[PDB]
RNA sequence: GAUCCUUCGAUGUCGGCUCUUCCUAACCUAGCGGCUAAGGGUUGGAUUGUU
RNA sequence: AGAAAAAUCCGUAAGC
RNA sequence: UACGUCCCUCUCCAAACGAGAGAACAUGCAUGGGCUGGCAUGAGCGGUGGGGCUCGUCCCGAGGCGCUGAACCUUGAGGCCUGCAUGCUCAGGGACAC
RNA sequence: GGGAUCUCGCAGGUAUCGUGAGGGAAGUAUGGGGUAUACGGGAACUCCCAUGCCGUGCCUCUAGUUUCUGGGGUUUGUCGAACGGCAAGUGCCCCGAAGCCAUCGCACGGUGGUUCUCGGCUGAAAGCCAGAAGCCAAUCCCAAGACCAGAUGCCCAC
RNA sequence: GCAAAGAUCUAACGGAGAUAUACUCAACAUGCAACGUUGGAUACUGGAGCGGGGAAGGAUUUCGUGCCAACGGCACUCGUA
């Protein structure tokens, strides 16, 4: 699928949501692809999907539990040509659970790393940085 | 859970000797002609490179990589002796050796403790009476009995270390092992071990530049460590009574003793390694020979191998070296010995091709933003320091 | 034995450079030449062993206090540099009875326990009565420039 | 590869140095800013001017 | 449950945390046509002192 | 007191 | 008796103490110079400054400008250069072997 | 030849390179590409590419750490002032080499025999094939109280 | 084990408390460690003080000259001994 990137928002994490669906919040609940360790926290990374939750925006998507894509982060990463790259903020993107995109625009940059993974999500980024 | 640590690497013990040594050779093949296995070396530093890969099905094909290296210094080597072996119900014994007609000062200083306020004696004997008659008739019976009774050859060879003009590295008595030769029978290699007899050998005529190898070495000491940095057990609560960085249970009522896969407090650095499939990026010329060590096709500038102010802590590269993939275990200055690879090599990027297009020699110490001195001069300007050296010239 | 050792087979080796001066003679250039291209152990031949010196002698050095005080703990600093420099006069000059000097010990002692400058120039003077030293400062506007000189 | 320049002290990167910035009010133009060592991030964040700054390319350029 | 053999000039009591080892009547992984196989694995959280 | 030794030279438990 | 080994002395790839790797007139140690890096423009002096004080001048004044990528630091639990310059060593001492 | 009122003393010492009995022992899991159609919606092996955990290291880069109190800045007191500093158990703030260090960075992690469940071939059970596991050996770590009559340098003794 | 209450350095006098050798030998590698007084340096207490006077309690601990066996949990040439 990808290379390697440095897992940046372990289990109960709060980033932005990058969409215009009427969301302000997503809380991270768990990370999907994780085998599990003794006492070790499921943390995500760049191109992941996440269970989450809204914590702050329109009433009636709160309550209840959705699908992600992390598009974003403040922990830096290293690319195989050497280059440490890294964001201002930590974001986040709402899907489906097959990875079409609920809304229809994106606030910032994404990264490539997690627009190869997802074709849908490429078209509406505003710049793939 | 798993469990911490790994129980065939034990005892966590102070290793015998400072040396890397092959326990094993790789396998003797009859088809081949003969050849050497092994080559003793010395660690210098690190620095980084930049190559474009080639390996088809990748997202990083066609691409290019940084990748770490590590540089060892590789003087030639000479030969002093041959030594056989036969084979028995109870191992192999070795049957004799056949020493050269001259030795260094410097092979002979590895028999004393003090070499300086000695008589100096150590193979006086043996040069008078290999020179004798009786001494060619014995020379001439124990290579009958290698040929006769013999099954491993090995000469013994040892590193020259006024070739090596080091400063931090303190000894300068030779460091000695034995090299096995491979290939052949066993008349072809007595034939190639006398050819070779008092004679220097060369870390390219041992090794090719896209191979790979093994290493031998001993790890960075740090003398005695607790159980989470030794073994890698968890910390305790911070509300612990006499000390967090134990192991809180140490056995059961039954059996009433302390197993041997428990985790306790002791040595922890300077064990032997062997460290499998080295890959080879360059084999580097001397800086007499060749002085632009660090140009590539793709960067042409005038550089060398050795960095803005020096490798921290060895000082410069003055003889040929290795340019490895990687890392090695131990610290700079420590002597190692690169063997022939055992495990099979018929992997794609085992047999893959490199071509180096950049070498970093930016300095170590600090951050180093110029490759060059006439880089950072180009920076600069010249300085009051150039400016009143000039004056004062003039006048 | 000394007289075997020194010359004899050191004086005989140094033949190579009759056998370097034909060879490179020869029209040959750029040959990697290590052996006496010379004589080697510049202590061999720099040293011109004036002789055993005399009894009372006068020394002006500087002494690097910054580099043997390092990490060290601040209410020790100027204690220990007065040991430190007591050590190094006194493996300088063979003797173990060294003096320190009033001069001395107020520069040591001027910043406190733990502001002890970072270098110092001494005067050392040897006297004979059995043998010591009394060590005193060399007040000085800067260190750069300044060897080890003989007064 | 490529040599880059610092964006604030216009040092020379080379490959395998430095640290790159993805601002959130980004430039369509350079999206990415490449720093080569912290000191010219602390800086950078910090909001300072680098003609007022003695030891870089643009301090150099006016006054040198 | 029954019993009352040892211990009342005393063998520190539930749960959790930490760490090592062993078993099989096999949850996953591995082979067969239900059988073989104990080699390597077997997670993180809300409420509750809990199991 | 017990050898995973041996049984003009060198080379053949041979012709040597 | 001899070969030699150990202690004292020096170095740090080793190190709780033992043990280790080394050197034993050796660029070995010391100081200086050059390099490589760090911080960010020294002390002192001098003709732009919101204002103010006295006879076009003469003074009080935070800050700024110039000399000035200056000044200082850089191996030390131990960065580089003598395949850069000088200074110190002047029969090494002791115990075993015996 | 000395000791004590018989006894040994009459022989090894030092320094290298190796052997290897015996003991320890380790790698494991997920996904994709291709095949990529066969069968009548939906396959499989060879082979390529990544990743999770575990293991053994390393310090080029990035991150953390500063009693190099390194350079600068700043508060109260204090030496008549400037300079130099000093006290506030490291006054406090910014940047900071070397060293240490992070699944917060980077590198590496091999080969053969034997048997069982079972499938066979001859053949009246027996003889012979193939054969996931597992087991044994090797690679890897310690290694002569495993008392090596293994090899070798120098001195002494006979 | 003798780790709260930050900390001492230097010269000259004093003292048996030393510069204490079989010799060779300039000296170091064969007499170590520690004490009092005076001068100088560096710190601490910091006026709710390791400042200057009293009650209760103690009863010669006060002062000078000596001494250093025991006691002052290390030491003393010094002591509320
Ligand atoms: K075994
Ligand atoms: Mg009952
Ligand atoms: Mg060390
Ligand atoms: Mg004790
Ligand atoms: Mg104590
Ligand atoms: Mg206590
Ligand atoms: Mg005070
Ligand atoms: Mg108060
Ligand atoms: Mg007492
Ligand atoms: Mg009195
Ligand atoms: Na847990
Ligand atoms: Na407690
Ligand atoms: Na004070
Ligand atoms: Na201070
Ligand atoms: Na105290």
């Amino acid at each position: 699928c990808r290379f390697r990137v440095s897992v940046a928002l372990p289990v109960g994490a709060v980033v932005n949501c990058a969409d215009n669906t009427g969301a302000k919040n997503l809380y991270v609940i768990s990370v999907k692809g994780y085998h599990g360790r003794l006492n070790r926290l499921p943390s995500a990374a760049l191109g992941d999907m996440v269970m989450c939750s809204v914590k702050k925006g329109k009433p009636e998507l709160r309550k209840k539990v959705l699908n992600a894509v992390i598009i974003r982060q403040r922990k830096s990463w290293r690319r195989k040509d050497g280059t440490v790259i890294y964001f201002e903020d930590n974001a986040g993107v709402i899907v489906n659970p097959k990875g079409e995109m609920k809304g229809s625009g994106i606030a910032g940059p994404v990264a490539k790393e997690s627009a190869d993974l997802w074709p849908k999500i490429s078209t509406h980024a505003p710049a793939i940085v | 859970h798993p469990r911490h640590g790994h129980l065939g690497f034990l005892p966590r013990k102070r290793s015998r000797q400072i040396r890397g040594r092959a326990r094993a050779f790789p396998k003797d093949d009859a088809t081949q002609k003969p050849h050497l296995t092994s080559f003793m070396v010395f660690k210098a530093g690190m620095t980084h490179i930049v190559r474009d890969v080639d390996r088809p099905g990748s997202k990083v094909n066609k691409k290019e990589v940084v990748e770490p290296v590590t540089i060892l210094e590789a003087p030639p080597m000479v030969i002093v002796g041959i030594v056989g072996y036969r084979q028995t119900p109870v191992g192999l014994k070795t049957i004799g050796t056949v020493w050269a007609h001259h030795t260094s000062v410097e092979f002979r200083r590895r028999y004393y403790k003090n070499w300086k306020q000695s008589a100096q004696l150590a193979f006086s004997r043996q040069k008078q009476f290999a020179n004798t008659k009786e001494g060619k008739v014995a020379e001439a019976r124990t290579l009958n009995a290698f040929a006769k009774k013999a099954s491993v050859i090995r000469v013994i060879a040892h590193t020259q270390l006024r070739k090596l003009r080091n400063h931090r590295v303190g000894v300068k008595k030779a460091h000695v092992q034995e090299i096995q030769v491979n290939g052949g029978s066993v008349a072809a290699k007595i034939a190639l071990a006398k050819s070779l007899l008092e004679k220097e050998v060369r870390v390219d005529s041992v090794f090719q530049q896209s191979e790979a190898c093994d290493v031998c070495s001993v790890t960075k000491g740090h003398g005695t460590e607790g159980v989470v940095k030794r073994w890698g057990v968890a910390c305790l609560p911070r509300k612990t009574h006499r000390g967090l960085r134990k192991v809180a249970c140490i056995g059961a009522w039954h059996p009433a003793r302390v197993m041997y896969t428990v985790a306790r407090a002791g040595q922890h650095g300077y064990h032997h390694r062997t460290q499998l499939n080295k890959k080879i990026y360059q084999i580097g010329r001397s800086v007499a020979v060749e002085p632009n060590q660090a140009t590539t096709t793709y960067d042409l500038t005038a550089k060398t191998i050795t960095p803005m102010g020096g490798f921290v802590g060895y000082g410069t590269v003055r003889n040929d070296y290795v340019m490895l993939k990687g890392s090695v275990s131990g610290p700079r200055r420590r002597v190692m010995t690169l063997r022939r690879p055992m495990a099979p090599q018929t992997s794609r990027q085992l047999k893959e091709k490199i071509v180096l297009k950049f070498i970093d020699t930016s300095s170590k110490i600090g951050h180093g933003r110029f490759q060059t001195k006439k880089e950072k001069n180009q920076w600069f300007g010249p300085l009051k320091k150039d400016r009143i050296r000039r004056e004062e010239r003039l006048r | 034995i000394i007289d075997a050792r020194k010359k004899a087979a050191e004086s005989r080796k140094n033949r190579d450079d009759k056998r370097w001066k034909r060879v490179l003679a020869n029209m040959d250039e750029e040959k990697r030449k290590k052996f006496h291209g010379v004589r080697g152990a510049t202590r061999a031949s720099l040293l011109k062993r004036t002789g055993r010196k005399p009894d009372a002698v006068s020394m002006e050095a500087t002494i690097h206090l910054s580099k043997l005080l390092k990490k060290k703990t601040f209410s020790k600093r100027a204690p220990l540099a007065i040991k430190r420099i007591k050590a190094f006069v006194g493996r300088l000059m063979k003797t173990k009875d060294n003096r320190i000097d009033a001069s001395l010990n107020t520069y040591i002692w001027h910043k406190g326990v733990k502001g002890v400058p970072g270098r110092v120039r001494v005067l050392i003077q040897r006297k004979s009565e059995h043998f010591y030293t009394v060590i005193s400062n060399v007040p000085v506007a800067s260190f750069k420039g300044l060897t080890t000189k003989t007064v | 590869m490529r040599t880059i320049e610092c964006e604030f002290s216009h040092f020379a990167v080379h490959p395998g140095h430095g640290r790159r910035y993805v601002p959130f009010a980004f430039l369509s133009t350079k999206p990415v800013l490449t720093f080569s060592r912290p000191k010219c991030f602390a800086l950078y964040m910090r909001k300072k001017n680098p003609r007022f700054i003695p030891w870089t390319r643009t301090y150099r350029r006016i006054h040198r």
